[PDB]
């Protein structure tokens, strides 16, 4: 436990023993869990230092120490991330990858993947130094399982973050360079691996539907599903991310999701415990009644309208509205049959009851669904029944107390409906 | 249109966004 000004001491000798008791001191310093001084290491001029002692390759302890220190560094607030790629942490790291000490290259690794989280500017400075080309490398194994779990797992935790921002995405080439050891990993039977994987595949998934589709044509949805389908929580949200991602893109891709058997996975996901859960389950779930007919008749198929009629009936409110997204994206989009079922399974309460919320958009879907179950009933010529069994369910009073609301939409789509149908 | 991609839900999220070592 040195103080700052000893290892500045120790640094600021010209004696190599020196230095690296100092660079370790530093690194302890850095490594415990109760406020590292991280700005006072930043302040006292050592980064450059730390840096140059990277390049030590006669003294690879000294390497080591340097990149743990700077490691801890890099992974504070984006000022201190920016004090390391100041001081020219990034092509030494890079240099670093090819080091024959495992614990050093790991330690590279580890250093380049908090450079590259910090965000897509440093994420395309670590790619603009050529970062992809060892990182890739290192896992140019026949065979993933001959490589250390902790190694693999620091890549993996990596490469994720080379793929992660979105303003701008990750530059195409590196994309294209970087997914098919990702789909490696993705098949890779460690859970920590495949988390991290399923969040790379979730990143490269959110944005436009080119970049979908280049996920989908490696073949990666079948194993999306059955990671779908794991017990382990950490490996369900990332899979579940990417899965409702590649259901925003063409009915072809939602097409891709569905035949790999994704919607048998979605009962239990629409009543998993874990709100975030349940939350996203809805979100695909609204996007998959956003599509054609048939992919609306395969999730009346496979039972899991009398789900959405739950979940639109209790949960947390924030899946409540995306059930209500659902309800409308099915409403408008599905055969006057499908309407017809949808109201059998028995929607037009919990929609009764949800038009009390205080959210404006949630009260314009509901209010949307209504509208386009009424043009179903139209067209049946069963308006009035209709009309009936939502005065039963307290919606009248609900609708004619919004004709009078704040919001401009909200008064006309109400005056509609009461001028129409009431 | 009817589908919805993310930030038009709830906001951009993610996980594990840095590591420290602390070994």
């Amino acid at each position: 436990n040195w103080s700052v000004e000893d290892i500045v001491k120790g640094i600021n000798s010209n004696n190599l023993e020196s230095q690296l008791q100092a660079t370790q001191a530093a690194r302890k310093l850095l490594s415990r869990e109760k406020q590292p001084p991280i700005d006072n290491i930043i302040r006292a001029g050592l980064i450059p230092k730390f840096v140059s002692f990277l390049g030590k390759t006669d003294c690879s302890p000294i390497q080591f120490e340097s990149a743990w220190a700077l490691t801890n560094i890099a992974s504070g607030t984006s000022e201190q991330t920016k004090a390391v790629v100041d001081g020219g942490a990034i092509p030494a790291f890079i240099s670093l990858l090819a080091s024959p000490h495992a614990h050093i290259s790991e330690q590279a690794v580890w250093a380049l993947g908090n450079i590259a989280g910090d965000g897509s500017a440093f994420r395309d400075l670590v790619i603009k130094h050529g970062a992809i080309d060892p990182l890739l490398a290192l896992l140019a194994v026949p065979d993933l399982s001959t490589l250390a779990c902790g190694y693999l797992r620091n890549l993996t935790w990596t490469l994720s973050n080379l793929c992660r921002n979105k303003n701008p995405a990750p530059p195409l080439d590196a994309v294209e360079q970087i997914l098919p050891t990702l789909v490696r990993l993705l098949h890779h039977n460690d859970p920590e691996v495949l988390a991290d994987s399923c969040w790379a595949i979730s990143y490269l998934t959110d944005g436009p539907n080119e970049r979908i589709e280049m996920v989908v044509k490696k073949g990666v949805v079948p194993q999306l599903v059955k990671l779908l389908g794991a017990t382990e929580l950490p490996i369900v949200t990332p899979a579940l991310r990417a899965i409702g991602n590649i259901v925003t893109g063409t009915d072809e891709q939602t097409q891709k999701v569905i035949d790999a058997g994704a919607l048998a996975v979605f009962p239990s996901l629409l009543t998993n415990p874990k709100t975030n859960i349940q939350k996203e389950a809805t979100w695909t779930m609204s996007n998959i009644t956003a599509g054609r007919q048939d992919q609306i008749q395969q999730v009346v198929n496979h039972g899991l309208v009398p789900f959405l009629v739950g979940v639109l009936s209790k949960a947390d409110f924030k899946t409540q509205k995306e059930a209500a997204w659902a309800i409308t994206n099915y409403t408008s989009g599905g055969t006057v049959e499908q309407i017809v079922y949808l109201v059998h399974c028995g929607i037009i309460e919990p929609l009764m009851n949800l038009l009390s919320a205080k959210d404006t958009k949630i009260i314009q879907v509901i209010l949307d669904a209504i509208s386009n179950i009424f043009q179903a009933a139209e067209k049946l010529g069963e308006t009035e029944k209709l009309s009936i069994m939502i005065e039963e369910c307290g919606g009248l009073d609900k609708i004619e107390a919004l004709q009078r609301h704040e919001n401009e939409s909200v008064y006309k789509a109400s005056l509609n409906l009461i001028e129409k149908y009431f | 249109d009817n589908k919805r991609k993310m930030d038009e839900t709830d906001a951009s999220s993610a996980v594990k966004v840095k590591r420290a070592v602390q070994k």
